[PDB]
RNA sequence: ACAGCUGGUUCCAAUCGAAACAUGUCGAAGCAUGACCUCCGCCGAGGUAGUCUGUGAGGUAGAGCGACCGAUUGGUCCUGUCAAACUCCAAACUUACAGACGCUGUUUGACGCGGGGAUUCCGGUGCGCGGGGUAAGCCUGUGUACCAGGAGGGGAACAACCCAGAGAUAGGUUAAGGUCCCCAAGUGUGGAUUAAGUGUAAUCCUCUGAAGGUG
RNA sequence: UUGAGGCGCCCAAAAUGAUCGGGACUCAAAUCCACCACCGAGACCUGUCCGUACCACUCAUACUGGUAAUCGAGUAGAUUGG
RNA sequence: GUUUGACUGGGGCGGUACGCGCUCGAAAAGAUAUCGAGCGCGCCCUAUGGUCAUCUCAGCCGGGGACCCGGCGAAGAGUGCAAGAGCAAAAGAUGACUUGACAGUGUUCUUCCCAACGAGGAACGCUGACGCGAAAGCGUGGUCUAGCGAACCAAUUAGCCUGCUUGAUGCGGGCAAUUGAUGACAGAAAAGCUACCCUAGGGAUAACAGAGUCGUCACUCGCAAGAGCACAUAUCGACCGAGUGGCUUGCUACCUCGAUGUCGGUUCCCUCCAUCCUGCCCGUGCAGAAGCGGGCAAGGGUGAGGUUGUUCGCCUAUUA
RNA sequence: UUAGGCGGCCACAGCGGUGGGGUUGCCUCCCGUACCCAUCCCGAACACGGAAGAUAAGCCCACCAGCGUUCCAGGGAGUACUGGAGUGCGCGAGCCUCUGGGAAAUCCGGUUCGCCGCCACC
């Protein structure tokens, strides 16, 4: 910018998208990174391996294509997150991937957050990831109990388009259920 | 002291005032001379003085020459004539003298000199075509008080 | 630097972690029944002695902190190295 | 010299050029080498741990196994052979 | 293909230079060798530039010399057409001479000593204290100049 | 008596051939341990004094600084200068590894390994680069070749400047250097300058000659 | 009138007897630019011999034959035959 | 009876370049000297250490040198202490938790380039135990390079081994390791005089003299500011610059320590010229007379005395 | 890649600027605090839940060279410097010839307003 002596941060740092200091610590384990990233309406869960020209993605799982299996609900909540995790956890299981380290990116290590909830799904999928049980949310909030009991405070539908009025966290079970099925086209 | 002691260049460049102390002040009083408000392009004639051998000029030599040099122009052209002479060099090289015996010989700072590579312009005057001979005579004097032989070269002067 | 009177540290014993105190060696006296109390009179007589006719030596501009790390449940201690400290305060 | 410390007269070799200031990329602090591979020893001024003795910058060694995550590169100082312990952060694959 | 000729003694000449000369199979003053022309071979002569006389000889001269000064790998046997033909993949001096110049073979590859032990230049040379350009005898030469010498050192 | 101090230590020849330096030492006129010299045994196919190319290390020369840094002019942006302990730049060059050519080694066994015996630890000079000192046939570094421990030729004489590294004997051609005599070889050729005996003096403690001036 | 180059002159004083080694030299026996022919080492080439190393033969380290462009200086010192 | 070190442009005095770290010297790899230039270390901190969370600093601008809001701001802040270096979602700041400044055993490099050598140091592993974190991971002290010490002896610590025919008791010998220091810092416990001297040696090293050097000294030259009532140049002459000499002094340590007799003087011989007189000259602020300055010139001369050993110098009277 | 995730090289990518782009699609700004979580005070942030609105920011897309930077041309410059050699010159400091290398500043003219990898996706 100013002159020759000037120092311009690595691109991905200007952009403020990669925390290299943390990244390094991650990269050390040698295990693939279970990339967990949010979005206002969506939630992604990539499984990355290191490469000669840049990281490789051996298995992803987007909340969007979560409906591809029969999800008629929103795509930016705990039920959503968990599932997406378990989905990528499976696909990854189909690539020879057995263990990984949770890469929560620039997000925060908050207890019960969707990320940990994403991490919980990949674990359940069969993958081996260093975790901390009591940091994960309670099985219910993972289902959608926190949200269902919210629509109980109705008077106005929790949703716009009709998925249903009282909402069905059971659906969560229904979908999860459908994933443990051997057939299911991944 | 004799110029023989510090006329050649043989010591390392020694000018880091941040490490040197007791450095005597320059004997030079003016680098800009004559009508220093006008400009160099304002004159037809531009005669400079060139040193023919690379050397070291103690500030006492610069001033000693610059003095008697300019002093002439002031005489022949008035203390406000239409000219402007200049001394582009400055005494940066610090000079020491070991004044005991050869034990702990590093000297004590005594002077300052200006390293002038051969072929350079020590002085540069700017005068009108008329006083061109008074400037040449003003240099003939100045080059008698520095160590190297010199050339009085015209930088702009078809009038001859 | 001071020194916490009771800090949580390890020890070359119980393969675990407890509480280790901080006590500057109060040392001990001269037995009188040692191998030096006898050869002090046997390596003498009339004249000089060399090591027995010698005197104590000076010290460094500081004294390392010589300690003894006593244990809580246990009750015994070991020995580590010392640090050149002009002083030291076993805070509380 | 005036002192015989490891960094004696290493202002030049152990310092980054302006635009190379600050933290370094992780890609090379994790690079994996194979026993036998020739590597160029060069310390990364930006990196602190895993440095070999400066006197060995510029040496081209042969990875002969590793210790911990760090490598054990073989080089030859003058005529004496030595085994240098260095971390990837300070290594570059030859050729 | 160039003709290298040491014209300056060993005393006081750098070691890395003298070592180069010996590498180019030349061990005594007045000894000569026929060196190819590659990057490698260039670097060497360049480095010896001051204690030698070099250049490319005329097929003619190269013959005159080979005739008078080539030797087996061991022996007094004169290297003459017959000799040449009876041992070399060639038929006569000119035959050999052409290959050396064309850079197809080497005095060694044939069973000839890499060195052509010449004789002091008859009438003396142009001096070893200046190059050819300054009127001396050191450095690169004119195919004619080179000959003038080699010729004179039959 | 002991001495790390001076002196001396007796026959021939053949092969190789130093160190005058590093670390420690009441050590500096001495030792010890390395470097280096040599001898013996072992190993068994590579080795690398040169060059070229490829992959790396580097901030000295130079340069430059509205690129840091600290110096360092003046004018009502413009204008005047610097840096062993400055650097936006940046060599030549030195240097790690590999390949190639060269050279070398596999009956002359290299590279390497083990063992016996040393000497040595007052160095010197030229050149290149240096640091100190007005300087020095000074003091102290560094690279290198030489003296030391190197004949012979040349340089008037002259350790280290030039040629030259040298078994005996012999014939020949040359090198440095020289060809008027002393003194082997030209009172050589074409041409110009000089009138001072300038000069007939590569290098140099050694051969001076300066600023300035010269119809 | 002015610019540039060459050789020379002035600047230029020391102690037993002046000096380019000396003599002495001036269209040179100086200087510079070219050129021609020579003189001149133990170097280079070459005949013979010697030593040393290696090869063949051999019990031999006795003969004989062979190779050295890539062997032949040396203080301290190590080694070995006399 | 012994001790009373070493370095050192001779020794003494002074100083420490006597152990350590940084920049430069150092000639772009590594190594590299001097009483080389700049300057430090012989500790300090129980948080000023460890981790995690949160955050971004100097300086500047604008709105209400304390505080508050916004903006510019790759780093100029801070990081214990020299210097050079590292660092910005941190190695810096804040908060909280924590005490890894833990036990033990190694690898490698450094110490000591190459190339052998101890203590000390560092990077990097493994076992045990801990601390923080969601986790990867980070913590074998403070971001890196200084802050350090052998044996003998004393004290202290865990377990175990052991003490002369034998049992009990007491007191000992030992494996492992901590502390206490040798700074002359790879560790001796330790003052001086000698002109009454002595021996071994050294020109490896000083004093006279020689030799090199010429800063110093003596002399010259260039330029010529200035004054000389006007006038640089009759005469005087600053500054600066260029040199010659080898009489002064200093420097060096080449020659001489199995000795080259040391100041001044005297006596007797030769020489130099930068000339004091004498000869011939030029200028003059040259009337003359007497000078002042200068040129050629070394044939001849340049003397006697008072103080002081004096050289030098001061003084007297003669003198061309 | 009709707007995405993870990257490598880490300014050719910076600084500054112009123009275009989004009905159930994407990314956002955005709407809102019952919960997990949260602020030494603030749902600002962090965290959670959700679409009424928007393409004005961001982001993606096309382009601009004024500043900064990368590389290139020509000029500077085979200049500065330099490894090897010389009975070449200079009183000397130093210079020159031959041989092998060879800048920097600056000026003018081009280039540069990122490149490439894996995954997901009308
Ligand atoms: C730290 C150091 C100490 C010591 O070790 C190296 C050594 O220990 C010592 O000299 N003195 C100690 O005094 C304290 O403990 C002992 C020690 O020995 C004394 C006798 C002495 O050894 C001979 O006379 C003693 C009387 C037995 C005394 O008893 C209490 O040597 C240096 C002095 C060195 C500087
Ligand atoms: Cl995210
Ligand atoms: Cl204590
Ligand atoms: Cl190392
Ligand atoms: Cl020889
Ligand atoms: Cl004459
Ligand atoms: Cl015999
Ligand atoms: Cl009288
Ligand atoms: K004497
Ligand atoms: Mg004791
Ligand atoms: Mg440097
Ligand atoms: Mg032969
Ligand atoms: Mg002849
Ligand atoms: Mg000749
Ligand atoms: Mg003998
Ligand atoms: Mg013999
Ligand atoms: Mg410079
Ligand atoms: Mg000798
Ligand atoms: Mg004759
Ligand atoms: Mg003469
Ligand atoms: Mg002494
Ligand atoms: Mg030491
Ligand atoms: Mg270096
Ligand atoms: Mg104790
Ligand atoms: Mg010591
Ligand atoms: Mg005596
Ligand atoms: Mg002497
Ligand atoms: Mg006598
Ligand atoms: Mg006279
Ligand atoms: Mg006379
Ligand atoms: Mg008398
Ligand atoms: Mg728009
Ligand atoms: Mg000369
Ligand atoms: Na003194
Ligand atoms: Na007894
Ligand atoms: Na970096
Ligand atoms: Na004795
Ligand atoms: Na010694
Ligand atoms: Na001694
Ligand atoms: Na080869
Ligand atoms: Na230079
Ligand atoms: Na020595
Ligand atoms: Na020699
Ligand atoms: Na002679
Ligand atoms: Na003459
Ligand atoms: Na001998
Ligand atoms: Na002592
Ligand atoms: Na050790
Ligand atoms: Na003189
Ligand atoms: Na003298
Ligand atoms: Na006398
Ligand atoms: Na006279
Ligand atoms: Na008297
Ligand atoms: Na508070
Ligand atoms: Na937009
Ligand atoms: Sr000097
Ligand atoms: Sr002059
Ligand atoms: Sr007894
Ligand atoms: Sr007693
Ligand atoms: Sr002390
Ligand atoms: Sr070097
Ligand atoms: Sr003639
Ligand atoms: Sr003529
Ligand atoms: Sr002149
Ligand atoms: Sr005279
Ligand atoms: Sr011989
Ligand atoms: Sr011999
Ligand atoms: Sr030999
Ligand atoms: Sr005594
Ligand atoms: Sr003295
Ligand atoms: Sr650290
Ligand atoms: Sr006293
Ligand atoms: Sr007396
Ligand atoms: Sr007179
Ligand atoms: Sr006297
Ligand atoms: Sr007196
Ligand atoms: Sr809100
Ligand atoms: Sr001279
Ligand atoms: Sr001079
Ligand atoms: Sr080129």
């Amino acid at each position: 910018a100013t002159g020759p002596r000037y120092k311009v941060p690595m691109r991905r740092r200007r952009e403020a998208r990669t925390d290299y200091h943390q990244r390094l610590r991650l990269l050390k384990s040698g295990k693939p990174r279970l990339v967990a990233r949010k979005s206002n309406k969506h939630v992604r869960a990539q499984l990355v391996t290191l490469g000669p020209n840049g990281d490789d993605t051996l298995a992803s799982a987007h909340s969007s294509d979560l409906a591809e299996y029969g999800w008629e609900a929103p795509t930016g909540n705990m039920p959503s997150a968990y599932l997406t995790g378990l989905l990528a956890g499976l696909r990854a299981q189909e690539a020879g991937v057995e263990e990984a380290v949770l890469d929560i990116g620039l997000n925060s290590p908050t207890p019960g957050s969707k990320v940990f909830a994403i991490q919980e799904g990949a674990i359940d999928a069969g993958l081996d990831i260093p975790h901390n049980d009591d940091v994960l949310a309670d099985w219910q909030r993972t289902r959608g109990a926190h949200i269902a009991e919210y629509d109980e405070q109705l008077e106005e539908p929790l949703y716009s388009g009709d998925f249903d009025a009282a909402d069905l966290p059971e659906h969560f079970d229904e979908l999860r259920e459908t994933l443990l099925d051997g057939d299911i086209e991944l | 002291k004799p110029a023989s002691m510090y006329r050649d260049i043989d010591k390392p460049a020694y000018t880091r005032r941040e490490y040197i102390t007791g450095i005597p002040g320059s004997k030079i009083a003016q680098h800009k001379m004559g009508r220093k408000q006008k400009d160099a392009d304002d004159y037809p004639v531009q005669i400079s003085l060139i040193v023919e051998e690379t050397v070291q000029l103690r500030h006492g030599s610069l001033e000693a020459s610059r003095l008697s040099a300019n002093r002439h122009l002031i005489k022949e052209l008035g203390e406000e004539g239409d000219y402007k002479m200049t001394l582009r060099k400055f005494p940066h090289q610090v000079l020491r003298e070991n004044k005991d015996g050869m034990r702990a010989a590093f000297g004590k700072i005594v002077g300052t000199a200006a390293r002038v590579q051969a072929g350079e312009q020590l002085f540069t005057a700017y005068c009108n075509v008329e006083d061109a001979e008074h400037v040449k005579e003003a240099f003939r004097r100045a080059y008698n008080k520095i160590t190297p032989s010199c050339r009085i070269k015209v930088e702009r002067g078809e009038e001859l | 630097m001071q020194m916490p009177r009771r800090f949580n540290t390890y020890c070359p014993h119980c393969n675990e972690h407890q509480e280790h105190e901080v006590e500057k060696v109060r040392s001990g006296r001269q037995t009188g029944m040692k191998w030096i109390d006898r050869q002090r009179e046997r390596n003498s007589g009339i004249g000089n002695d060399g090591k027995f006719s010698k005197v104590p030596g000076g010290d460094k501009p500081t004294k390392k902190t010589d300690l003894k790390y006593r244990c809580g449940e246990c009750g015994k201690a070991h020995l580590r190295e010392g640090w050149r400290a002009g002083r030291l305060e076993f805070q509380e | 010299p005036s002192s015989n410390g490891p960094l004696e007269g290493t202002r030049g070799k152990l310092k980054n050029k302006p635009r190379d200031r600050g933290t370094s990329p992780p890609q090379r602090a994790v690079e994996e080498f194979d026993d036998g591979e020739k590597v160029h020893l060069k310390i990364d001024p930006s990196v602190p741990n895993g440095r070999f003795h400066p006197r060995f910058d510029g040496q081209t060694g042969t990875v002969e196994g590793k210790q911990g995550d760090a490598y054990k590169v073989d080089i030859v100082d003058g005529g004496k052979e030595k085994t240098i312990i260095v971390t990837a952060a300070h290594l570059r694959r030859q050729e | 293909m160039h003709a290298l000729v040491q014209l300056r003694g060993e005393v006081n000449m750098h070691t890395d230079i003298q070592d180069t000369l010996e590498m180019l199979n030349i061990h005594h003053v007045n000894h000569c060798t026929l060196v190819p022309e590659t990057d490698a071979y260039r670097g060497m002569v360049a480095k010896v530039n001051d204690f030698v006389a070099f250049g490319e000889p005329s097929q003619e001269t190269l013959e005159t010399v080979l005739a008078t000064r080539a030797e087996p790998l061991e022996g007094d046997a004169d290297v003459d057409d017959e000799w040449v033909a009876e041992h070399t993949d060639y038929d006569d001096i000119s035959g050999l001479a052409f290959a050396l110049l064309s850079e197809e073979t080497t005095l060694r590859e044939q069973g000839l000593s890499p060195t052509l032990r010449l004789h002091p230049p008859r009438g003396g040379h142009d001096g070893v204290k200046h190059p050819v350009k300054e009127g001396g005898q050191l450095g690169k030469h004119d195919t004619e100049g080179i000959d003038d010498l080699l010729e004179a050192m039959r």
